[PDB]
RNA sequence: GACUCUGGCAUGCUAUUCUUAGAGGGACAAGUGGCGUUCAG
């Protein structure tokens, strides 16, 4: 039994906002995951990444808490990264997910070459830094697959990226930086201007002022 | 013989001069010293509390409005001034005291503002503190209803309109010197001396002009022609972003703005004693420095404390190796 | 965006600053879609039309946001010369 | 003011900001604010220009009428010089105030007890009202604040030039916003002045409040 | 049975001590102006008020402000409507810039 | 079940008294008399 909060997710349990895209054109935070529930729902597979056990140091001593990197993803559409620290491994898993679920970013999908069928590839070559490590991602041609060290390879094909060709730059071995980096150059996809864009944007009016009648009954 | 707190604070022992000790409950239940209070359970009992008709106490308020002195003072002082116009009038003829105040008439100079006239232990070329002198240095010094009035914004009210002020000494007061602050911005005096912002725009802008009253009801007014004091030297330097917190200290910009509370332990704030009869008895001839409180190690400061600091301008050379805090 | 056939293959079209013609992103939570009233030029009251400036959330936290409505409605006729 | 015959400035108003003294800037001048400057003068003080609030003012009054929902519009003073202003602001036009301390997460933490979404913000006070600044940019509200010579402008959307350290001249701006934006709304003509003296906007400040309820 | 809920009884005893003069003991009157005020966002809900208020004030007629009235305080004159303003001189060339130079109130004050 | 939603009657608005399906109303213990700590019930 979900019972909303914000504003954005009164309208979400309504049927006034009809797509995630929506949320996504006026920047507005997601500060509850049954929206991402709402909208994706069964499409959202989630993949572990890493548990890793820490000792946190206590004044009794050194207590054991886990450490869960969890790589949310709807293929064919956007990826979420989230971690989580918590007492037990269950708890910090669920913990992971919800947090990784409220990071939820589009993807843009390009071509390679000629623009037949579907987007398969990342539309230009973009780039993801998170302490010293650095990720980039390069246009691939189509069945050439993820090319790319596992942790990417997971987020990558999460994401619906189909083929893609990968650099890493860093210490990669610490795991958290490689896929924060692998998730910035993902996001830095939408973020990133091309011809294709540059019809003036028209605004439509946002969700807060569109429907403020239905939400002066609440 | 209207007796104002300043009166009670001062211990001025002056019931045996007059008859008519009036005075208002409000000013002697607002003092907070306890040898005032112990003083006052010891007192022969010949003063009386009243209150005024409340229609003088708007004739006062009135022209307290039109002579520059209206925020300097408190409602208590409206009481006093109220009170005493009152037994004025009721014991002597109403038209003695005149209405709609003198205007100022304007006379500058070319002495700074700092220059220390008029303070006693100072000599420019003898001027000498002697024992036979420190119940003498008050204030400048010179029939059956008066005042004990030493706030110098009650005074100027009352010389203004007529009514004959004096002192603790006897005698009563012929002249009143003394300083005020101008804003050269909206131009707008106030009477309290402590005030660093003005009342009406609010600008860290206010400078200081000297005033005399005369018995006769004259007001006049010296400025400084001198170009040091409005100059905007250090006036423009860069602001740090505001900051939050326990432990911020923003630069102090507005009069009534919030700062967090920054303490210094009762310890820290304790200064020695030297004229107690336990002094010698104590173990270290001053008192211990606070090293272990919270309030040291954040390099908590008394608010008086580092003044000439920040009257140099920040856009200035500081050594090389201080750090101001 | 589009591919050969014409099909328009893309989730969404951002929407670009008014100031700085830069994509407001996804995350961009300092961004802003501001309207401004229209009134009218007899009486000074409420349209019901308004005009709509989008400010990405870099150019509000360099302090040029203010700077830039003023700017855009010097431009759209709200703000009068001088 | 679209260069508009209605909407332009009027001798009373300009003795409102004479005697309230809404054209005394600071000393400081922050560089984000020399636009809004006539002059520096010899003092040191920096005089603002009255036809660049004005043209601030109504502009944000443009923006404050445009919201539907007129309890969108949040108006907020920290520091009491401009609580009692804001409440009446509220009582005018309808926007939801905080006056006092703004507890931190009010825009951010959504389980709380004080917990709302704007969709515009108006600030007595950029220098002190630091906090909700931060918060509007965490959750992409606009802003309207007033303005001194010495304001930071990280943050700010409109903002209007006034002089916001003494008590009359954010009294008389937050008096004046209302009646623009309620008549630009309409439910005041423009020919008659408004019932609402400005005086009402005022600060307390209760020694004050004693010394008028001894005179009454 | 029925029970009055909690939320109901805050909301009649605030709208009570806040506004009861304008209240009368018809229903109807009651509850519009109820809705009038008070930001409500159920009709039932409103209704319910509408009901309690009725019942608190039926019963307060059988038997049993100050921050209010200070801070609604509001003199004869304002301040600002004053007879003499003294103005700098910079500032009245300010002024004299912004047409506003056949003001009467004005009096220049030089920087001596 | 002191949880959530909600029906009966509309000759009312909407493409409309007989069929429709959106919205707006109407019901809230509201009124009366008894029992009641004279208030909760
Ligand atoms: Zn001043």
């Amino acid at each position: 039994e979900w019972m909303p909060v914000t504003k954005l997710g009164r309208l979400v349990k309504d049927m006034k906002i009809k797509s995630l895209e929506e949320i996504y054109l006026f920047s507005l935070p997601i500060k509850e995951s049954e929206i991402i529930d709402f909208f994706l729902g069964a499409s959202l597979k989630d993949e572990v990444l890493k548990i890793m056990p820490v000792q946190k140091q206590t004044r009794a001593g050194q207590r054991t808490r886990f450490k869960a990197f969890v790589a949310i993803g709807d293929y064919n559409g956007h990826v979420g990264l989230g971690v989580k620290c918590s007492k037990e491994v269950a708890t910090a898993i669920r913990g992971a997910i919800i947090l990784a679920k409220l990071s939820i970013v589009p993807v843009r999908r390009g071509y390679w070459g000629n623009k037949i069928g579907k987007p398969h590839t990342v539309p230009c070559k973009v780039t993801g830094r998170c302490g010293s490590v650095l990720v980039r991602l390069i246009p691939a041609p189509r069945g050439t697959g993820i090319v790319s060290a596992p942790v990417p390879k997971k987020l990558l094909m999460m994401a619906g990226i189909d083929d893609c060709y990968t650099s890493a730059r860093g210490c990669t071995a610490t795991l958290g930086n490689f896929a924060k980096a692998t998730f910035d150059a993902i996001s830095k996809t939408y973020s990133y201007l091309t011809p294709d864009l540059w019809k003036e944007t028209v605004f439509t009016k946002s969700p807060y002022q569109e429907f403020t009648d239905h939400l002066v009954k609440t | 013989v209207v007796a104002d707190a300043g009166a009670f604070l001062r211990h001025a022992a002056l019931q045996d001069i007059g008859k008519n000790i009036y005075t208002i409950r409000e000013v002697v239940t607002e003092i907070r010293d306890k040898a005032t209070r112990r003083r006052l359970a010891v007192l022969p009992y010949e003063l009386r509390f009243k209150e005024p008709l409340p229609e003088y106490v708007r004739l006062v308020t009135e022209f307290s409005k039109k002579t520059g002195d209206y925020p300097s003072l408190s409602a208590t002082d409206i009481q006093v001034l109220a009170l005493t116009y009152q037994l004025e009038a009721e014991f002597v003829g109403v038209s003695h005291l005149k209405q709609e105040p003198q205007k100022v008439k304007v006379s500058s100079s070319i002495q700074h503002p700092e220059t220390p006239l008029h303070i006693s232990g100072f000599h420019l070329p003898g001027g000498w503190i002697t024992p036979s002198n420190i119940k003498q240095i008050q204030q400048e010094l010179e029939v059956r209803v008066g005042c004990l009035t030493t706030d110098f914004a009650m005074q100027n009210v009352l010389l203004q309109m007529g009514l004959h002020v004096l002192a603790v000494n006897g005698m009563l007061i012929r002249e009143a010197r003394s300083y005020i602050l101008r804003c050269h911005g909206c131009f707008k005096t106030t009477s309290d001396m402590s005030r660093v912002f003005c009342s009406h725009c609010g600008n860290k802008t206010l400078k200081k002009v000297s005033v005399t009253v005369s018995d006769d009801g004259t007001l006049h007014m010296h400025f400084s022609r001198n170009p040091k004091v409005l100059n905007p030297r250090g006036l423009r330097y860069s602001l740090p972003t505001p900051k939050g917190g326990k432990y911020a200290i923003n630069p102090h910009l507005t009069e009534d703005q919030r700062f967090p509370q920054l303490r210094l332990s009762q310890k820290a704030r304790q200064k020695t004693n030297v004229f107690a009869p336990d002094y010698i008895a104590g173990v270290s001839p001053f008192v211990e420095n606070d090293i272990s409180s919270r309030s040291a190690t954040l390099q908590v400061r008394d608010s008086t404390l580092g003044a000439g600091r920040r009257r140099l301008n920040p856009n200035a050379s500081r050594k090389k190796f201080v750090k101001k805090r | 965006m589009q591919n050969d056939a014409g099909e328009f293959v893309d989730l969404y079209v951002p929407r670009k600053c008014s100031a700085s013609n830069r994509i407001i992103g996804a995350k961009d939570h300092a961004s802003i879609q501001m309207n401004v009233a229209e009134v009218d030029k007899v009486t000074g009251r409420f349209n019901g039309q308004f005009k709509t400036y989008a400010i990405c959330g870099a150019i509000r936290r360099m302090g040029e946001s203010d700077d830039s409505i003023l700017r855009l409605a010097k431009a759209d006729g709200i703000v009068s010369k001088n | 003011s679209g260069a508009l015959d209605v909407l332009q400035m009027k001798e009373e108003d300009v003795l409102k900001f004479l005697a309230a003294g809404t054209h005394l800037g600071g000393t400081n001048l922050d560089f984000q604010m020399e636009q809004y400057i006539y002059k520096r003068k010899s003092d040191g003080i920096y005089i603002i220009n009255l036809k660049r609030t004005w043209e601030k003012l109504l502009l944000a009054a443009r923006a404050i009428v445009a919201i539907e929902n007129p309890a969108d519009v949040s108006v907020i003073s920290s520091r009491n010089t401009g609580q009692r202003a804001v409440l009446k602001f509220a009582a005018a036009t309808g926007a939801t105030p905080i006056a006092g301390r703004f507890t931190p997460g009010t825009f951010t933490n959504q389980i709380q007890a004080a917990f709302r979404e704007p969709r515009l913000l108006v600030v007595t006070d950029p220098r002190a009202d630091h906090q909700p600044l931060t918060e509007a940019s965490y959750v992409n509200l606009p802003t309207i604040a007033l303005c001194n010579t010495d304001s930071p402008l990280r943050y700010v959307d409109i903002a209007i030039p006034c002089n916001n350290k003494g008590a009359h001249s954010v009294g008389l701006m937050w008096w004046m916003l209302a009646r623009e934006v309620l008549r630009m709304r309409g439910t005041i003509s423009r020919e008659h002045p408004w019932e609402v003296m400005p005086d009402l906007y005022f600060y307390r400040d209760p020694e004050e409040i004693e010394k008028e309820e001894q005179a009454a | 049975g029925r029970v009055r809920t909690k939320t109901v009884k805050k909301a009649a005893r605030v709208i009570i001590e806040k506004y009861y003069t304008r209240l009368g003991n018809d229903f109807h009157t009651n509850k519009r102006v109820c809705e009038e005020i008070a930001i409500i966002p159920s009709k039932k809900l409103r209704n319910k008020i509408a009901g309690y208020v009725t019942h608190l004030m039926k019963r307060i007629q059988r038997g049993p402000e100050e921050r209010e009235r200070r801070d609604n305080y509001v003199p004869e004159v304002s301040a600002l409507d004053q007879e003499i303003i003294e103005v700098d001189p910079d500032t009245k060339e300010m002024l004299k810039l912004l047409d506003f130079g056949s003001l009467s109130n004005l009096q220049v004050t030089q920087p001596t």
